[PDB]
RNA sequence: CUCUCGGCCGAAGCGUUUACUUUGAAAAAA
RNA sequence: AAACUGCGAAUGGCUCAUUAAAUCAGUUAUGGUUCCUUUGGUCGCUCGUACUUGGAUAACUGUGGUAAUUCUAGAGCUAAUACAUGCCGACGGGCGCUGACCCCCUUCGCGGGGGGGAUGCGUGCAUUUAUCAGUGGUGACUCUAGAUAACCUCGGGCCGAUCGCACGCCGGCGGCGACGACCCAUUCGAACGUCUGCCCUAUCAACUUUCGAUGGUAGUCGCCGUGCCUACCAUGGUGACCACGGGUGACGGGGAAUCAGGGUUCGAUUCCGGAGAGGGAGCCUGAGAAACGGCUACCACAUCCAAGGAAGGCAGCAGGCGCGCAAAUU
């Protein structure tokens, strides 16, 4: 249980700090 | 100003002051860091906090304190004692069988930091709640302003 | 061996008082003579030390070696030792059993 | 008083338990639990005064022990258990499912809801805090820790529990425009859209809200359940829609049901 | 038994106050752990909440911390040399929070020269036993000592300390609570609290 | 009340501070 | 049945003696603490006889002592989720340090740069200290998490030697539960604080401070913030806006009687809070008493006694005496 929620909650932190990264790229654009 | 007036000895205890130091980096003194916090509640932390060097553990901007709770104005009245002072609040006291107020007051204790200079028997300070400092003191003063004649 | 008994008024004797006579003790859980009737109760007791005079109601004491004659119904019975052993290192054990 | 006390005078028991006055001296007392003392409804009284299955607290404990009463999908035999807010009731052996939802007079509602919705439901977040080698945990009002949350969960915000394995499936985030419910206070069990929300530091933050209705009240911050996003909740309401009716309009109703019976 | 109460203290006007209730338990105090320096004795209490506090009688070892260094070590207490709050403290040899203690330098010594390869409180006799010559001298790589060559650089003792080392005792501040946890720890002194210290020490006498 | 921030508004101060008056919230049951 | 173990006995009931900014009420705080239990999380994260460990003791059986108690002694057995003790496994490694050696690179070369590595020490969460950098949070942490050097109490911290019901599959793996457990959160609290509010009395006008009064520094003790206590300092702190002292036929509120309006008086009394268990004091156990249907003393009463000793606490329910104008069934 423990390894299987650590891959996940990895997966979506990665998701969740490529949308960050990414709206921190449209407002350096901006 | 010496600060190593007690027994023991005065100092910040967050910053570390043993650092070592090659000759090459030894301008004089190292200009020893200062620690400071921001008290929120929109205070502004005094420029003598942050640029003095008087060590005060009960300081709201230097000590370990923590600004909770009420926060009340007074006048202050006397300023005998170190490091704290006696303030008079003033309101009155509605009776009803009369519909008419009385004047009343109390005296607090507040404990006065020492970034908190040329304060004279007649302003207004704001002072806040606190942790128990001593046996009668539970605030401590956060602003100062001066009175509506000084110079 | 002089394993204990009583005084003249039935105050029970003590291991560790070292007197001829009584004296009271606060005794507590794990203490001869008291058995506690709550939890952390302690109680002042009177206790016969453990000298032994002549000021005795009864004196217990316990054969340690056999002489050569037999006392008429002391050292000729045998009691045949109700509740053997339980468990099962205990049995193994009593009768030198192996692991298997 | 040494020690905690574990008695309830009936006459101190929170009034929306409804209890009368001549039935006894106690009231049930809930047992300590996910919900707070006087927020909470004890199995006892839903059971026996709500539901009338039961006529006294022995056929309550005789229902209790045969294990026919899920709270949250876990059979829970303690009469005096405190069943709160969105908790959902489940009865295999009649076959129905309740969830704990205030009603506009800010009583708890026997409030049926069909199996499929039974399956979940929705927790306010308390306090988010990072623990053991960085391991996000998340701390609802139904004293459920949950870690491994997803980053974009606040405070304050509403996520939906599968009740069957206890993980998050969905969230709303608290923000102007959601639909939400009164937890406490004056406007208990009202329902409607947060128009604004005003900050004081170091003292309670107060929320505005407006009814469907056209109707505003204020609460403070920890008195809102965000319930759905936008104007949709995410469960069933109960038969009162949140709406609360003035005494003029509710006698008004009342006279007209009389009017139209018969 | 003993109390902490704040009801049998006048009052701020100065007038008595009269109590309301008798003595609590959750208002007692306990006699102080006046903690000498000998070998370890320690004894436990059952606290409020049934906790354990650790009452040390006697102590002869802490865990002092070069904070300069980084080097925290376990080193042998020897005695006291001075307490901000009484004299009657450095008289008995109490261990209390803030007390100025000797400490041993010897683990100190072994670490400094194992990591910087250059002698530390060493007189000029230059005996230099085997094992202690390896350790100073040794033969290494290029690269090890390069970077041994390179550690040597910023390398410099204060004066104060290395005549401290010379004499084998190194002064040092308890930031434990011997009375509470049954611990002498703290750091070895350096720098202007140093210089503070051995003045009010030479002072003292 | 205005100069700045974010999507004409939402934000920020501060208009010397209040008292007063009106509203809102929080306020055991009996 | 009994007995050991575990839990409760700190709730409830009674009464109103004490208590005059005390209690209590409303409002706030714990970013200054403790918390049995319920609920959720965590519980191969630690690189170091187990197909099961040791010694007792009770119940029970037998000898007893004392005038006398819910007094107990000696002897003979025998249990554990009582007392202790103590592995395997996951386990292959990883990660810090170490760095014999080996390789590549450049440079004639030197030298510089970059790698791989044997052998050693350490390692997880709790504890104590010091240092470094700045995942999530707050109005504000010296918060949370992270990194490093160590520590880790013999009066020791966690890392299951426990029970029940169904039984199974592939030679080993397993489904439901119940107990237990460090830590975190939650519930029930509790404990200190903040702000405002109390009757009469000046034939009580100055009080506190040498034995803490007010504040500062360092500590001790405490669950923690604090003159709570200690050492050294400073001379402060309250008052005609009534301090300090005295009185009360004063437990405080929600409330009650009367009342056009305003008021006056009552509130021991079933809900909330406080205090006490003849009067003081001191403690054990426990998560929680300074507990009295727990214990230890002294003071006042008082019971049995074979005169050596033993046993007490109805302001619990009934009931008796006494007091009274004044109040019910063993
Ligand atoms: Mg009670
Ligand atoms: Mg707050
Ligand atoms: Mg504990
Ligand atoms: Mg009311
Ligand atoms: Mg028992
Ligand atoms: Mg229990
Ligand atoms: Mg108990
Ligand atoms: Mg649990
Ligand atoms: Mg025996
Ligand atoms: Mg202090
Ligand atoms: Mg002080
Ligand atoms: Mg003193
Ligand atoms: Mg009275
Ligand atoms: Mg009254
Ligand atoms: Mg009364
Ligand atoms: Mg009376
Ligand atoms: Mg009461
Ligand atoms: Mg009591
Ligand atoms: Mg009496
Ligand atoms: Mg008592
Ligand atoms: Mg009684
Ligand atoms: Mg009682
Ligand atoms: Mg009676
Ligand atoms: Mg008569
Ligand atoms: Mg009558």
């Amino acid at each position: 249980k423990n390894k299987e929620e650590a891959a996940e909650y990895a997966k979506l932190l990665a998701k969740r700090m490529k949308e960050a990264r990414e709206k921190r790229q449209e407002q350096i654009a901006k | 100003a010496d600060i190593q007036t007690e027994r023991a000895y005065q100092k910040q205890p967050t910053i570390f002051q043993n650092k070592k130091r090659v000759l090459l980096g030894e301008t004089g003194k190292e200009k020893l860091p200062r620690y400071y916090k921001n008290i929120g509640l929109g205070f502004k932390t005094p420029k003598e906090a942050i640029e003095g060097t008087y060590i005060d553990k009960k300081c709201p901007f230097t000590g370990n304190v923590s600004i909770r709770g009420r926060i009340l104005s007074g006048v202050v009245t006397k300023m005998k004692m170190q490091r704290t002072i006696v303030i008079r609040r003033d309101y009155l006291h509605y009776i009803r069988k009369y519909n008419r107020f009385e004047k009343r007051h109390k005296n607090m204790s507040v404990h006065l930091s020492p970034c908190f200079r040329d304060v004279q028997i007649g302003d207004i300070v704001t002072v806040g709640e606190c942790r128990p400092l001593s046996k009668t003191v539970r605030f401590n003063v956060l602003k100062v302003t001066k009175a509506a004649g000084t110079k | 061996r002089i394993s204990g008994g009583n005084d003249k008024q039935g105050f029970p004797m003590k291991q560790g008082v070292l007197t001829h006579g009584r004296v009271r003790l606060l005794l507590s859980k794990g203490h001869s003579c008291y058995r506690p009737r709550r939890t952390g109760e302690r109680k002042r007791k009177s206790v016969r030390g453990c000298i032994v005079d002549a000021n005795l109601s009864v004196l217990n004491l316990v054969i340690v070696k056999k002489g050569e004659k037999d006392i008429p119904g002391l050292t000729d019975t045998t009691v045949p030792r109700r509740l053997g052993p339980k468990r099962a290192s205990r049995i193994r054990k009593l009768f030198n059993l192996s692991k298997e | 008083a040494r020690g905690p006390k574990k008695h309830l005078k009936r006459v101190a028991a929170p009034k929306h338990w409804m209890l009368d006055k001549l039935t006894g001296v106690f009231a049930p007392r809930p047992s300590t639990g996910p919900h707070k003392l006087r927020e909470c409804l004890p199995l006892i009284i839903f059971l026996r005064n709500r539901l009338k299955y039961a006529l006294t607290g022995d056929e309550v404990k005789k229902i209790c022990m045969q294990r026919f009463i899920k709270i949250d999908g876990k059979v829970r035999t303690d009469i005096t258990y405190p069943a709160g807010f969105m908790d959902v009731i489940s009865i295999d052996k009649t076959g129905e499912n309740f969830r704990l939802i205030y009603d506009t007079k800010g009583r708890f509602a026997v409030h049926r809801i069909t199996p499929e919705e039974a399956k979940y439901k929705l927790c306010k977040v308390r306090k988010i805090f990072v623990g053991t080698k960085g391991i996000p945990h998340l701390v609802t009002h139904d004293a459920r820790t949950i870690r491994y949350p997803d980053p974009l969960i606040k405070v304050n915000d509403t996520i939906q529990i599968d009740l069957e394995t206890g993980k998050i499936t969905d969230f709303i985030k608290f923000d102007t425009g959601n639909l939400c419910m009164v937890t406490g206070g004056a406007n208990l069990g009202r329902i409607g859209v947060i128009t604004n929300r005003e900050r004081h530091p170091g003292s309670f933050d107060v929320v505005h809200v407006k009814d469907a209705n056209g109707n505003s009240f204020a609460t403070r911050l920890s008195n809102i359940f965000v319930i759905g996003k936008g104007n949709k909740p995410w469960i069933s309401l109960p038969r009162g829609k949140g709406i609360r009716l003035t005494i003029a309009e509710e006698r008004d109703k009342r006279l007209a049901a009389k009017q139209s019976s018969g | 038994g003993i109390s902490r109460d704040n009801w049998h203290k006048r009052r701020k006007t100065g007038g008595k106050r009269k109590p309301y209730h008798k003595k609590r338990k959750y208002e007692l105090g306990r006699p102080a752990a006046n903690t000498k320096i000998g070998p370890r004795r320690i004894h436990t209490v059952r606290v409020r909440g049934g906790n354990k506090k650790y009452r040390a009688l006697r102590l002869d070892v802490g865990n002092f911390s070069w904070g300069s260094e980084c080097c925290t070590r376990k080193t042998r207490i020897i005695d006291v040399v001075y307490n901000a709050s009484n004299n009657e403290l450095v008289r008995t040899k109490t261990l209390v929070k803030n007390c100025i203690v000797l400490i041993d330098s010897t683990p100190y010594r072994q670490w400094y020269e194992s990591h910087y390869a250059l002698p530390l409180g060493r007189k000029k006799g230059a005996k230099l036993t085997p094992e202690e010559e390896e350790i100073l001298n040794k033969k290494r790589s290029k690269k090890i000592q390069k970077k041994y060559d390179e550690r040597k650089k910023n390398a410099k003792i204060s004066s104060l300390l290395e005549e401290q080392f010379q004499q084998g005792k190194l002064l040092a501040c308890i930031a434990s609570r011997p009375g509470q946890c049954g611990r002498a720890d703290g750091y070895v002194l350096e720098g202007k609290e140093l210089e503070f210290y051995l003045r009010k020490i030479k002072a003292r006498k």
